RNA sequence: CCCGGCGAGGGGAGUGAAAAAGAACCUGAAACCGUGUACGUACAAGCAGUGGGAGCACGCUUAGGCGUGUGACUGCGUACC
RNA sequence: GUAACGGGGCUAAACCAUGCACCGAAGCUGCGGCAGCGACGCUUAUGCGUUGUUGGGUAGGGGAGCGUUCUGUAAGCCUGCGAAGGUGUGCUGUGAGGCAUGCUGGAGGUAUCAGAAGUGCGAAUGCUGACAUAAGUAACGAUAAAGCGGGUGAAAAGCCC
């Protein structure tokens, strides 16, 4: 062995999604926020 | 970014677009959006785990056969021009060696030699420690390793 | 970490215009204009496919039609006087035959007439 | 001096030394594939009809290449509801030669 | 290999008579329009002219079925803003008895150059003689 | 030599009250 | 008046097709010197048909 | 035997040059002459004076002489167009593009 | 040394491996306007392409008839967010 | 502007009544190909052949990845016989995309798994820097007003007399 013949586990890791990076992704112009409300913006949500 | 905090022009008015500051990440000259802070990456492992790992490692390396010990691997002369000498009859070319007690000499002579480093015995570490060819241990220093995994 | 992409970009760019040769004015020469013509040209490649499928047929059959009203029948009798001899040739291969040969196309009407009458 | 017969879910049209494409049949490359299953046979007015098939009909044929096709794009979009889809499909192809022709 | 199609410099195009004594002005039209077309020859292709020559003589004697021969309007314009121009068929005949089979002519041949080309090729006459005696067309009586 | 790239005028916000709609 | 939509090369070749250039047709040699010179015109050195009218 | 001559930076635009360089394609350099001596633009002494050079420079230096050549080449280029700034009302302002051409003059007799 | 205003700016001649490395100088892409060659375009209506397809010029090559460039002619077709 | 059959036009090429044929789509079916889900047997690359069946698709959920910068395999491998970058061609994967190579270019790129990201542009009346567009169009900053001889020069409508 070396320090190039490693790996984690199957499926240890994932990609995290990038939301917000194009079309073809599967996720895209809206970015996980839905559409024009308290949901979407800048500091969204509310209080719990 | 230092400076000017005014409005740059006004809102209405005039028919460019509408901006806030020079300040403002789109700009030339101005910000960013998410530059960290200075930080630290180190995670933590555990201690159990972590000495899992050297009892793992150590086993694939004997599977592996790249393991020699020997009585005392020393050179009695503050003199790389010796250990150079002697490891090519020795037949190895990029080697860890550890020690017991803290040698001076083989140190000093393996500190030029930039392949061959000497650790010691109880600050060795895993990846130094497969990142070589063939690793070479001493016949007291191995027992502290005896003693700490077990 | 600061990651420059020209090298990226051009790459991705000369991509599309190279798809692009041959269009007129501007959207061979200008990028953001001709990705938006090369995806109608993905778009019309796309249901051209689907219709050249539409348009042989549709051209087939007028050739067939004007051969066998030379020979004096009707495409739709010629058609039935086909199924009652139950021979499975296509009109593709009639409309083969009635350009070149016009000699085999009679004696197929031929057939086809004493099979129907 | 011709023929004409069925492959590939399709109906063909043949003569002599003429290298056809077909879809692909699942046979090596320089084999020897005979049909029986022609439909017209001319030669010089001796013109025979057969339904289904010809009774003394035969080919001979060599097939040559197995090789693919055209990288020929697939191009999916829609007007302003935000769904583009490349694809690039090639499809393979099958070259024999006629080396006979009976009836 | 891929389908036949004609080329121009080796299609091939015929001469005919037609003569329009007593006919149905539709009826001869469609006719005229396929042949001018060229449905009826094996060689032909939508984008090529696959077509003929076909002479049309004695427009003054074609028949048309009915109240026809006054509530037949043709309508044409001028791009000067008055000119709703109105000739029925008895006046249209009377003016010029030339458009009355290559207007319906014009309508049953397609509105692309091809047609637009073709409709050159129906060479219409008023009298029982002509000057194309030199091709010898032949009777295509129908 | 060389020249300078000048801009950005008082555009007195391009219009007075003209539409007069009501 | 505003433009709508961008004329090209096109047109911006096309408008030079009139506003173009036309040489001069046919210059004129001297009858009893032999230089060139245009019609109707005196020459530099004082030549219009033969007598010296003018100095340089 | 191909001649170049150059002669970049010149007051001229890059619409106006071809409007005389477009006289002087395919004719012997008298006629080449006997047109650039009597058009009356500002360019047509401009490219009088490279069409000299250029004829001296194939008299000098690739065995050349002077009735021999034949303008073969010529075209006009877009130069560095620098920049000025004028007033035009209310405050507003103008890069005024000043234009200029590299004119480019090959001749020949091949 | 040559042109040219004793210029600016060029052209050979020589520096260096290289002067479309010549000081507006490393590499020099795109919009862009140019020149030249091939083809197409003055009876033709439209989101400029796609599918069929003419003819013409030029390419490996025994004609094997295929790639290449234009695309007359024609089916369908109202851009993108 | 026919202009309340789509148009030509139609006494049937209309309407109603019966049929026998046909056209007619990406429906369906045939032929080849990838992928899902579930069967079933496995003879493992941890399941592999038959087998059914399915895959229009936004907001949105879940999976499989391609590529750019940077460290660690690297004091390795490739390169003045030509490295990074540009350019053209030629293949190639279901794709982001790679490999190979003619030309320019004259000192660096970089395996393979892996790790961390200022990691991917069509917008945002975004922001700088360049070039187009109107266009060789408007305008030349008072309607006090210039004409001529001589000189300087390669040059004169203004510059000197
Ligand atoms: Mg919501
Ligand atoms: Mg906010
Ligand atoms: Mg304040
Ligand atoms: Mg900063
Ligand atoms: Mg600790
Ligand atoms: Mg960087
Ligand atoms: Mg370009
Ligand atoms: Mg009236
Ligand atoms: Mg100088
Ligand atoms: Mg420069
Ligand atoms: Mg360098
Ligand atoms: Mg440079
Ligand atoms: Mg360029
Ligand atoms: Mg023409
Ligand atoms: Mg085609
Ligand atoms: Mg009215
Ligand atoms: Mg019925
Ligand atoms: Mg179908
Ligand atoms: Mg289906
Ligand atoms: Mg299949
Ligand atoms: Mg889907
Ligand atoms: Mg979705
Ligand atoms: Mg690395
Ligand atoms: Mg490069
Ligand atoms: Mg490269
Ligand atoms: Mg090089
Ligand atoms: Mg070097
Ligand atoms: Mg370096
Ligand atoms: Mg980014
Ligand atoms: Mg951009
Ligand atoms: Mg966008
Ligand atoms: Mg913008
Ligand atoms: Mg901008
Ligand atoms: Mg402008
Ligand atoms: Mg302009
Ligand atoms: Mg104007
Ligand atoms: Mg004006
Ligand atoms: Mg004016
Ligand atoms: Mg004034
Ligand atoms: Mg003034
Ligand atoms: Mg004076
Ligand atoms: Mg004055
Ligand atoms: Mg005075």
């Amino acid at each position: 062995m070396r320090l190039n013949t490693l790996s984690p586990a199957e499926g240890s890791k994932k990609a995290g999604k990038r939301l917000g990076r194009g079309i073809g992704s599967g996720l895209g112009k809206t970015g996980g926020r839905g559409h024009k409300g308290q949901k979407s913006r800048s500091g969204g949500g509310v209080r719990r | 970014v230092t400076g000017s905090g005014k409005k740059p022009w006004r809102q209405k008015g005039t028919g460019r677009a509408r901006s806030g500051s020079i300040k403002s990440p789109i700009w030339r000259s101005g910000g960013v959006t998410f530059a960290a802070r200075p930080q630290d990456h180190s995670q933590k492992v555990n201690k159990k785990m972590y000495r899992g790992a050297l009892k793992s490692i150590l086993s694939e390396l004997v599977r592996q056969d790249r393991l020699i010990v020997v009585e005392k691997f020393s050179v009695e002369a503050p003199k790389t021009k010796l250990l150079a000498q002697k490891l090519k009859d020795m037949a190895l070319e990029d080697v860890l060696i550890i020690t017991g007690e803290l040698d001076e000499n083989l140190f000093l002579a393996a500190r030029n030699l930039h392949k061959v480093d000497v650790r010691d015995a109880t600050g060795i570490d895993p990846v130094s420690l497969i990142a070589f060819d063939k690793v070479v241990m001493t016949a007291d220093a191995v027992k502290q390793v005896e003693e700490m995994l077990a | 970490a600061r990651v420059k992409r020209g090298v990226i970009a051009r790459a991705r760019h000369k991509k599309i215009l190279k798809q692009a040769k041959g269009y007129y004015g501007a959207r061979s020469r200008v990028y953001r204009v001709a990705f938006q013509a090369v995806i109608k040209a993905g778009q019309y490649a796309y249901r051209d496919r689907r219709q050249r499928k539409r348009q042989f047929r549709q051209l087939w059959i007028a050739r067939i039609n004007a051969a066998a009203r030379q020979n004096g029948i009707s495409y739709s009798k010629f058609i039935n006087g086909l199924k009652k001899a139950s021979v499975e040739i296509d009109r593709k291969i009639l409309a083969d035959i009635a350009v070149f040969d016009k000699v085999a196309f009679t004696a197929l009407v031929e057939k086809a007439k004493a099979a129907l009458a | 001096m011709y023929a004409v017969f069925q492959s590939g879910g399709k109906q063909h049209r043949v003569s002599e030394g003429q290298t056809v494409r077909l879809e692909k049949l699942d046979i090596a490359t320089g084999e020897t594939v005979e049909f029986a299953e022609v439909l017209m046979i001319a030669n010089g007015e001796e013109v025979k009809i057969g339904v289904p098939f010809v009774d003394g009909g035969v080919i001979k044929a060599e097939v040559v290449a197995h090789g693919r096709g055209e990288k020929v794009k697939i191009v999916k979009f829609r007007r302003r509801k935000h769904y583009r889809k490349q694809q690039g499909h090639r499809q393979w192809f099958t070259d024999v030669k006629i080396t006979g022709i009976s009836a | 290999m891929k389908t036949f199609t004609a080329k121009p410099e080796t299609v091939k195009r015929d001469w005919y008579v037609v003569d329009a004594t007593g006919k149905t002005l539709g009826r001869l039209a469609t006719e005229l329009a396929r042949r001018l077309r060229g449905k009826h020859k094996a060689e032909y292709t939508p984008h090529v002219d696959t077509g003929d020559y076909i002479i049309v003589l004695n427009a003054d004697k074609v028949a048309v079925t009915g109240n026809k021969r006054t509530d037949k309007v043709y309508y044409h314009h001028t791009g000067h803003i008055g000119g709703i121009k109105q000739a029925t068929f008895e006046e249209m005949i009377a003016r010029r008895p030339e458009r009355v089979i290559e207007i319906a002519v014009k309508g049953m041949l397609p509105k692309g150059p091809l047609g637009r080309a073709m409709f050159r090729k129906l060479k219409v006459y008023a009298g029982n003689e002509h000057n194309h005696a030199a091709q010898q067309p032949q009777v295509l009586d129908i | 030599a060389a020249a300078a790239a000048a801009a950005a005028a008082a555009a007195a916000a391009a219009a007075a009250a003209a539409a007069a709609a009501a | 008046a505003v433009q709508q939509n961008k004329p090209t090369r096109s047109k911006r070749g096309m408008r030079r097709s009139h506003d173009a250039l036309t040489a001069v047709t046919s210059l004129s040699v001297d009858k009893t010197s032999g230089e060139k010179h245009l019609r109707h015109h005196i020459t530099a050195d004082g030549y219009y048909r033969g007598r010296k009218v003018i100095a340089k | 035997m191909e001649t170049i001559a150059k002669h970049r930076h010149a007051r001229s635009s890059a619409q106006k040059v071809r409007l005389v360089a477009d006289l002087i394609r395919g004719k012997k350099v008298s006629q080449a002459l006997d047109i650039l001596t009597y058009t009356n633009k500002k360019a047509a002494v401009l490219v009088k004076k490279v069409l000299e050079s250029a004829i001296a420079n194939a008299e000098h230096n690739d065995g050349a002489d002077i009735d021999d050549l034949k303008v073969t080449k010529i075209f006009v280029d877009e130069g560095p167009s620098m920049k000025r700034i004028m007033p035009r009302a209310k405050g507003r302002a103008d890069r005024i593009l000043k234009r200029t051409s590299h004119i480019t003059v090959v001749v020949s007799d091949r």
